[PDB]
Order: structure tokens, then C-alpha cells, then sequence
């Protein structure tokens, strides 16, 4: 296999529904 | 800001993926992230480190986690 890495990222008035 | 932190994750086939979590990651999110990749819900898991559960809202910082530790994947018991 492959080596694997993953980025696990971090932790509103535009909305429209 | 904090560095990311590689951990490698061993499934029950010797399998590897690593993760690149923060000091204050809440771990469930690389339980998710685990789970979503192997195709299986992440309630049929636990995931320990050194033999010890990792709850959804442990930390790295919380577990005493360095770079290269390493996180093994068993089926839930």
C-alpha cells in the first residue's frame, strides 16, 4: 500500500435555507 | 499556532492510515474519518491508544500523544 495521510481540520447570515 | 501531530492508525489487518490532528482536536473527528474510509459505521469500532479507550472528545494533549504515535482499531465489543 501507499503511504496515507489524512488532515484532520478544525473544529450564518450567507445561508439561504 | 499549534503544529499538527502525525498519528498512525493500525486497523485489524495491519493496515495504516495517518492522521494530522492538532493538540485540541477532538479525536471523534479522526474516528469519523477512520470509519468513513474502512466503509463501516464508527459504532462498530473502538479505537485505543497504548490498550486505553480514546473517547470522542479526548485530545492528543488530553492522552499524552507525540509524533508517530500510534492508535490501534479493534471491533467494538
Amino acid at each position: 500500500a501507499e503511504e496515507r495521510v489524512v488532515v484532520i481540520s478544525s473544529s450564518n447570515s450567507s445561508s439561504r435555507y | 499556532e499549534g503544529e499538527y501531530i502525525k498519528l498512525k492508525v493500525i486497523g485489524q489487518d495491519s493496515s495504516e492510515i495517518h492522521f494530522k490532528v492538532k493538540m485540541t482536536t477532538h479525536l471523534k473527528k479522526l474516528k469519523e474519518s477512520y470509519a468513513q474510509r474502512q466503509g463501516v459505521p464508527m459504532n462498530s469500532l473502538r479505537f485505543l491508544f497504548e490498550g486505553q479507550r480514546i473517547a470522542d472528545n479526548h485530545t492528543p494533549k488530553e492522552l499524552g500523544m507525540e509524533e508517530e504515535d500510534v492508535i490501534e482499531v479493534y471491533q467494538e465489543q
